Protein backbone atom coordinates (compact mmCIF):
# COMPACT_ATOMS: atom_id res chain seq x y z
CA UNK A 1 0.00 0.00 0.00
CA UNK A 2 1.64 3.21 -1.20
CA UNK A 3 0.84 6.90 -1.41
CA UNK A 4 1.61 6.67 -5.15
CA UNK A 5 0.94 3.70 -7.42
CA UNK A 6 1.94 3.36 -11.08
CA UNK A 7 0.62 0.86 -13.65
CA UNK A 8 2.20 0.75 -17.11
CA UNK A 9 0.50 -0.72 -20.18
CA UNK A 10 0.90 -1.12 -23.93
CA UNK A 11 3.97 -3.36 -24.11
CA UNK A 12 4.11 -6.03 -26.79
CA UNK A 13 6.02 -7.63 -29.64
CA UNK A 14 6.48 -5.46 -32.74
CA UNK A 15 8.67 -5.90 -35.81
CA UNK A 16 11.51 -3.48 -36.48
CA UNK A 17 10.27 -0.19 -37.90
CA UNK A 18 6.89 -0.37 -36.17
CA UNK A 19 5.39 1.75 -33.38
CA UNK A 20 3.40 1.16 -30.14
CA UNK A 21 2.00 3.46 -27.39
CA UNK A 22 2.72 2.97 -23.69
CA UNK A 23 0.33 4.36 -21.07
CA UNK A 24 0.88 4.77 -17.33
CA UNK A 25 -2.03 5.31 -14.94
CA UNK A 26 -1.12 7.24 -11.80
CA UNK A 27 -2.95 6.97 -8.48
CA UNK A 28 -2.46 8.81 -5.20
CA UNK A 29 -1.08 12.24 -6.14
CA UNK A 30 2.63 17.94 -9.63
CA UNK A 31 5.75 15.90 -10.39
CA UNK A 32 8.16 15.31 -13.24
CA UNK A 33 7.32 12.00 -14.94
CA UNK A 34 10.06 9.88 -16.51
CA UNK A 35 10.09 6.69 -18.58
CA UNK A 36 12.94 4.25 -17.95
CA UNK A 37 13.87 1.04 -19.75
CA UNK A 38 16.09 -1.93 -18.87
CA UNK A 39 17.19 -4.42 -21.49
CA UNK A 40 17.97 -7.93 -20.22
CA UNK A 41 21.50 -8.07 -18.85
CA UNK A 42 22.11 -4.34 -19.21
CA UNK A 43 21.56 -1.57 -16.67
CA UNK A 44 18.31 0.37 -16.44
CA UNK A 45 18.58 3.65 -18.34
CA UNK A 46 16.47 6.77 -18.70
CA UNK A 47 14.36 7.24 -21.84
CA UNK A 48 12.19 10.36 -21.51
CA UNK A 49 10.77 12.79 -18.99
CA UNK A 50 8.62 15.92 -18.81
CA UNK A 51 8.62 18.71 -16.24
CA UNK A 52 5.96 19.21 -13.57
CA UNK A 53 4.30 22.18 -15.32
CA UNK A 54 4.48 20.41 -18.75
CA UNK A 55 6.60 23.20 -20.26
CA UNK A 56 9.89 21.31 -20.60
CA UNK A 57 10.31 17.78 -21.93
CA UNK A 58 13.54 15.87 -22.51
CA UNK A 59 14.50 12.58 -24.16
CA UNK A 60 17.66 10.51 -23.98
CA UNK A 61 20.01 10.90 -26.93
CA UNK A 62 19.47 7.41 -28.37
CA UNK A 63 15.70 7.77 -28.88
CA UNK A 64 15.41 11.54 -29.37
CA UNK A 65 13.02 12.48 -32.14
CA UNK A 66 11.75 8.92 -32.42
CA UNK A 67 10.01 8.82 -29.02
CA UNK A 68 7.38 11.25 -27.73
CA UNK A 69 6.33 11.58 -24.08
CA UNK A 70 3.09 13.34 -23.14
CA UNK A 71 0.41 13.40 -20.47
CA UNK A 72 -3.32 14.02 -20.14
CA UNK A 73 -3.68 16.15 -17.01
CA UNK A 74 -7.40 15.30 -16.93
CA UNK A 75 -7.09 11.50 -16.95
CA UNK A 76 -3.90 11.64 -14.82
CA UNK A 77 -2.07 9.38 -17.27
CA UNK A 78 1.35 9.49 -18.95
CA UNK A 79 1.96 8.23 -22.49
CA UNK A 80 5.13 7.19 -24.32
CA UNK A 81 4.72 7.25 -28.10
CA UNK A 82 7.57 5.16 -29.55
CA UNK A 83 8.03 5.29 -33.32
CA UNK A 84 10.66 3.60 -35.51
CA UNK A 85 11.40 0.87 -32.99
CA UNK A 86 14.77 -0.87 -33.28
CA UNK A 87 15.95 -4.24 -31.93
CA UNK A 88 18.00 -2.33 -29.34
CA UNK A 89 14.77 -0.85 -27.92
CA UNK A 90 13.77 -4.32 -26.65
CA UNK A 91 13.47 -3.71 -22.91
CA UNK A 92 11.08 -3.45 -19.97
CA UNK A 93 9.74 0.10 -19.66
CA UNK A 94 9.04 1.71 -16.28
CA UNK A 95 7.68 5.00 -14.95
CA UNK A 96 8.94 7.19 -12.10
CA UNK A 97 8.04 10.31 -10.13
CA UNK A 98 11.00 11.11 -7.88
CA UNK A 99 11.94 14.28 -5.97
CA UNK A 100 10.02 17.51 -6.35
CA UNK A 101 10.58 20.97 -7.80
CA UNK A 102 14.10 22.47 -8.20
CA UNK A 103 16.01 20.28 -10.66
CA UNK A 104 14.71 18.35 -13.71
CA UNK A 105 16.95 15.29 -14.18
CA UNK A 106 17.01 13.29 -10.97
CA UNK A 107 18.36 9.74 -11.10
CA UNK A 108 17.20 6.49 -9.49
CA UNK A 109 10.63 7.68 -5.23
CA UNK A 110 7.84 5.54 -6.70
CA UNK A 111 7.94 2.98 -9.51
CA UNK A 112 5.53 0.79 -11.44
CA UNK A 113 5.67 -2.88 -12.31
CA UNK A 114 6.90 -2.21 -15.85
CA UNK A 115 5.93 -3.50 -19.27
CA UNK A 116 7.99 -5.49 -21.78
CA UNK A 117 8.45 -4.67 -25.47
CA UNK A 118 10.24 -6.96 -27.93
CA UNK A 119 11.57 -5.97 -31.35
CA UNK B 1 54.10 -8.86 10.51
CA UNK B 2 55.02 -6.15 13.02
CA UNK B 3 52.13 -3.75 13.60
CA UNK B 4 54.01 -1.22 15.72
CA UNK B 5 56.12 -0.47 12.65
CA UNK B 6 52.91 -0.11 10.61
CA UNK B 7 51.44 2.55 12.89
CA UNK B 8 54.87 4.17 13.23
CA UNK B 9 55.02 4.70 9.46
CA UNK B 10 52.13 7.17 9.75
CA UNK B 11 54.61 9.72 11.11
CA UNK B 12 56.17 9.69 7.62
CA UNK B 13 52.87 10.00 5.74
CA UNK B 14 51.41 13.10 4.12
CA UNK B 15 49.41 15.39 6.39
CA UNK B 16 48.47 17.59 3.43
CA UNK B 17 46.67 20.73 4.58
CA UNK B 18 44.74 20.95 1.31
CA UNK B 19 43.46 17.38 1.32
CA UNK B 20 42.72 17.36 5.06
CA UNK B 21 40.52 20.47 4.87
CA UNK B 22 38.76 18.90 1.88
CA UNK B 23 37.79 15.78 3.85
CA UNK B 24 36.32 17.82 6.70
CA UNK B 25 34.17 19.98 4.40
CA UNK B 26 32.35 16.95 2.99
CA UNK B 27 31.67 15.21 6.33
CA UNK B 28 29.48 18.09 7.48
CA UNK B 29 26.50 18.31 9.81
CA UNK B 30 19.18 20.31 11.35
CA UNK B 31 17.79 21.67 14.60
CA UNK B 32 15.19 24.46 15.08
CA UNK B 33 13.62 23.86 18.54
CA UNK B 34 16.86 23.43 20.45
CA UNK B 35 18.35 26.63 18.98
CA UNK B 36 15.39 28.60 20.32
CA UNK B 37 15.68 27.05 23.78
CA UNK B 38 19.44 27.56 24.07
CA UNK B 39 19.22 31.22 23.04
CA UNK B 40 16.43 31.99 25.51
CA UNK B 41 18.00 30.06 28.40
CA UNK B 42 21.52 31.46 28.00
CA UNK B 43 20.14 34.94 27.28
CA UNK B 44 18.02 35.14 30.42
CA UNK B 45 20.68 33.44 32.57
CA UNK B 46 22.87 36.43 31.67
CA UNK B 47 19.94 38.80 32.29
CA UNK B 48 19.63 40.07 28.73
CA UNK B 49 16.74 41.07 26.48
CA UNK B 50 17.35 37.97 24.38
CA UNK B 51 14.42 38.99 22.17
CA UNK B 52 16.36 42.14 21.28
CA UNK B 53 19.50 40.01 20.94
CA UNK B 54 17.80 37.64 18.49
CA UNK B 55 16.92 40.65 16.35
CA UNK B 56 20.54 41.83 16.47
CA UNK B 57 22.02 38.39 15.76
CA UNK B 58 19.61 38.10 12.82
CA UNK B 59 20.53 41.48 11.31
CA UNK B 60 24.21 40.72 11.92
CA UNK B 61 23.86 37.40 10.07
CA UNK B 62 22.10 39.04 7.11
CA UNK B 63 24.74 41.73 6.52
CA UNK B 64 28.04 40.08 7.52
CA UNK B 65 27.58 36.31 7.33
CA UNK B 66 28.37 33.33 9.56
CA UNK B 67 31.95 34.13 10.68
CA UNK B 68 31.56 36.24 13.86
CA UNK B 69 35.28 36.26 14.69
CA UNK B 70 36.16 37.37 11.15
CA UNK B 71 33.58 40.16 10.77
CA UNK B 72 34.64 41.60 14.13
CA UNK B 73 38.04 42.50 12.64
CA UNK B 74 36.37 44.75 10.02
CA UNK B 75 33.87 46.65 12.15
CA UNK B 76 33.65 49.73 14.34
CA UNK B 77 34.38 49.27 18.03
CA UNK B 78 30.74 50.24 18.64
CA UNK B 79 29.52 47.22 16.70
CA UNK B 80 32.47 44.99 17.60
CA UNK B 81 31.70 45.38 21.31
CA UNK B 82 28.10 44.25 20.78
CA UNK B 83 29.37 41.28 18.75
CA UNK B 84 31.70 40.22 21.57
CA UNK B 85 28.77 40.45 23.99
CA UNK B 86 26.48 38.18 21.95
CA UNK B 87 29.31 35.69 21.35
CA UNK B 88 29.84 35.35 25.11
CA UNK B 89 26.23 34.94 26.28
CA UNK B 90 25.13 32.68 23.41
CA UNK B 91 28.45 30.86 22.78
CA UNK B 92 28.31 31.54 19.05
CA UNK B 93 30.53 29.59 16.65
CA UNK B 94 31.88 30.11 13.14
CA UNK B 95 29.93 27.34 11.37
CA UNK B 96 29.76 23.57 11.00
CA UNK B 97 27.28 23.30 13.88
CA UNK B 98 26.75 20.47 16.32
CA UNK B 99 23.75 19.34 18.33
CA UNK B 100 23.93 22.17 20.89
CA UNK B 101 25.93 24.67 18.81
CA UNK B 102 24.45 28.09 18.02
CA UNK B 103 25.48 29.91 14.84
CA UNK B 104 24.34 33.17 13.28
CA UNK B 105 22.92 31.22 10.34
CA UNK B 106 20.93 28.88 12.58
CA UNK B 107 19.51 31.83 14.53
CA UNK B 108 18.21 33.47 11.34
CA UNK B 109 16.75 30.10 10.29
CA UNK B 110 15.01 29.13 13.54
CA UNK B 111 13.81 32.73 13.99
CA UNK B 112 12.89 33.18 10.31
CA UNK B 113 9.46 34.81 11.00
CA UNK B 114 11.42 37.95 11.92
CA UNK B 115 14.07 37.56 9.21
CA UNK B 116 11.29 37.75 6.61
CA UNK B 117 10.24 41.15 7.98
CA UNK B 118 13.80 42.47 8.27
CA UNK B 119 14.26 41.66 4.58
CA UNK B 120 11.66 44.34 3.80
CA UNK B 121 14.10 46.96 5.13
CA UNK B 122 17.51 45.42 4.31
CA UNK B 123 17.09 44.61 0.59
CA UNK B 124 19.57 47.32 -0.44
CA UNK B 125 22.12 46.37 2.25
CA UNK B 126 22.44 42.62 1.58
CA UNK B 127 25.39 40.94 -0.17
CA UNK B 128 23.12 40.61 -3.23
CA UNK B 129 21.12 43.83 -3.36
CA UNK B 130 17.38 43.88 -3.91
CA UNK B 131 17.77 45.97 -7.05
CA UNK B 132 20.11 43.32 -8.48
CA UNK B 133 17.43 40.66 -7.95
CA UNK B 134 14.97 43.16 -9.44
CA UNK B 135 17.18 42.99 -12.54
CA UNK B 136 17.61 39.20 -12.67
CA UNK B 137 13.85 38.72 -12.59
CA UNK B 138 11.73 40.81 -14.94
CA UNK B 139 9.82 42.20 -11.96
CA UNK B 140 10.38 43.32 -8.36
CA UNK B 141 11.65 40.14 -6.73
CA UNK B 142 9.83 39.43 -3.42
CA UNK B 143 11.96 40.79 -0.60
CA UNK B 144 10.68 37.94 1.60
CA UNK B 145 12.68 35.50 -0.56
CA UNK B 146 16.18 37.02 -0.33
CA UNK B 147 17.69 34.59 2.19
CA UNK B 148 17.88 30.77 2.38
CA UNK B 149 15.94 30.75 5.66
CA UNK B 150 12.80 31.49 3.62
CA UNK B 151 12.71 27.79 2.69
CA UNK B 152 11.72 26.89 6.25
CA UNK B 153 8.26 28.38 5.60
CA UNK B 154 7.69 26.74 2.20
CA UNK B 155 5.03 24.02 2.11
CA UNK B 156 5.72 22.01 -1.03
CA UNK B 157 2.37 20.27 -0.45
CA UNK B 158 0.41 23.46 -1.18
CA UNK B 159 -2.33 22.96 -3.79
CA UNK B 160 -1.67 23.38 -7.52
CA UNK B 161 2.08 23.07 -6.96
CA UNK B 162 2.33 26.64 -5.65
CA UNK B 163 4.62 25.37 -2.91
CA UNK B 164 6.91 23.99 -5.60
CA UNK B 165 6.48 27.20 -7.61
CA UNK B 166 7.49 29.32 -4.61
CA UNK B 167 10.43 26.93 -4.19
CA UNK B 168 11.40 27.40 -7.84
CA UNK B 169 10.95 31.16 -7.48
CA UNK B 170 13.08 31.06 -4.34
CA UNK B 171 15.78 29.15 -6.24
CA UNK B 172 16.32 32.04 -8.65
CA UNK B 173 17.79 33.95 -5.71
CA UNK B 174 19.53 30.93 -4.18
CA UNK B 175 21.82 30.37 -7.18
CA UNK B 176 23.12 33.95 -7.17
CA UNK B 177 23.57 33.91 -3.40
CA UNK B 178 25.69 30.75 -3.66
CA UNK B 179 27.78 32.28 -6.46
CA UNK B 180 28.69 35.29 -4.32
CA UNK B 181 29.77 33.38 -1.20
CA UNK B 182 31.63 30.63 -3.11
CA UNK B 183 33.83 32.24 -5.80
CA UNK B 184 34.54 28.85 -7.39
CA UNK B 185 30.87 28.63 -8.43
CA UNK B 186 30.90 31.91 -10.38
CA UNK B 187 32.06 30.14 -13.57
CA UNK B 188 29.65 27.20 -13.22
CA UNK B 189 26.29 26.98 -14.98
CA UNK B 190 22.92 27.81 -13.43
CA UNK B 191 22.02 24.13 -13.01
CA UNK B 192 25.45 23.28 -11.58
CA UNK B 193 24.98 25.86 -8.82
CA UNK B 194 21.42 24.63 -8.27
CA UNK B 195 22.52 21.06 -7.48
CA UNK B 196 24.87 22.41 -4.78
CA UNK B 197 22.13 23.66 -2.44
CA UNK B 198 18.93 21.77 -3.27
CA UNK B 199 19.65 19.09 -0.65
CA UNK B 200 19.81 21.03 2.66
CA UNK B 201 17.39 23.61 1.26
CA UNK B 202 15.00 20.72 0.57
CA UNK B 203 15.29 19.33 4.10
CA UNK B 204 14.23 22.77 5.35
CA UNK B 205 11.09 22.79 3.19
CA UNK B 206 10.26 19.24 4.31
CA UNK B 207 10.87 20.23 7.93
CA UNK B 208 7.96 19.82 10.33
CA UNK B 209 8.90 22.49 12.89
CA UNK B 210 6.19 24.64 11.30
CA UNK B 211 2.92 23.09 10.20
CA UNK B 212 1.38 23.51 6.76
CA UNK B 213 -1.02 26.02 8.31
CA UNK B 214 1.77 28.07 9.91
CA UNK B 215 3.71 28.41 6.65
CA UNK B 216 0.38 29.25 4.99
CA UNK B 217 -0.30 32.15 7.37
CA UNK B 218 3.36 33.19 7.10
CA UNK B 219 3.23 33.55 3.32
CA UNK B 220 -0.08 35.44 3.53
CA UNK B 221 1.26 38.04 5.96
CA UNK B 222 4.38 38.79 3.90
CA UNK B 223 2.64 38.88 0.51
CA UNK B 224 3.60 35.69 -1.35
CA UNK B 225 0.03 34.33 -1.45
CA UNK B 226 -3.34 35.72 -0.42
CA UNK B 227 -6.21 34.20 1.55
CA UNK B 228 -7.34 32.55 -1.70
CA UNK B 229 -3.79 31.14 -2.13
CA UNK B 230 -3.12 33.22 -5.25
CA UNK B 231 0.58 33.66 -5.98
CA UNK B 232 1.90 37.16 -6.54
CA UNK B 233 2.97 37.90 -10.11
CA UNK B 234 6.56 38.44 -8.97
CA UNK B 235 6.70 34.84 -7.72
CA UNK B 236 5.50 33.01 -10.84
CA UNK B 237 7.68 35.10 -13.17
CA UNK B 238 10.76 34.50 -11.01
CA UNK B 239 9.95 30.78 -10.93
CA UNK B 240 9.61 30.50 -14.71
CA UNK B 241 12.84 32.48 -15.09
CA UNK B 242 14.38 29.95 -12.70
CA UNK B 243 12.97 26.95 -14.58
CA UNK B 244 14.40 28.49 -17.75
CA UNK B 245 17.89 28.57 -16.22
CA UNK B 246 17.62 24.93 -15.13
CA UNK B 247 15.67 23.70 -18.17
Amino acid sequence: MGQVQLVESGGGSVQAGGSLRLSCAASGDRYCMAWFRQAPGKEREGVAFISTANGRTDYVDSVKGRFTISQNSAKNTVYLQMNSLKPEDTAMYYCASRGYGYLSCSSYNYWGQGTQVTV
Amino acid sequence: ENYRDIALAFLDESADSGTINAWVNEFAYFDPKRIVQLVKERGTAKGRDWKKDVKMMIVLNLVRGNKPEAMMKKMSEKGASIVANLISVYQLKEGNPGRDTITLSRVSAAFVPWTVQALRVLSESLPVSGTTMDAIAGVTYPRAMMHPSFAGIIDLDLPNGAGATIADAHGLFMIEFSKTINPSLRTKQANEVAATFEKPNMAAMSGRFFTREDKKKLLIAVGIIDEDLVLASAVVRSAEKYRAKVG
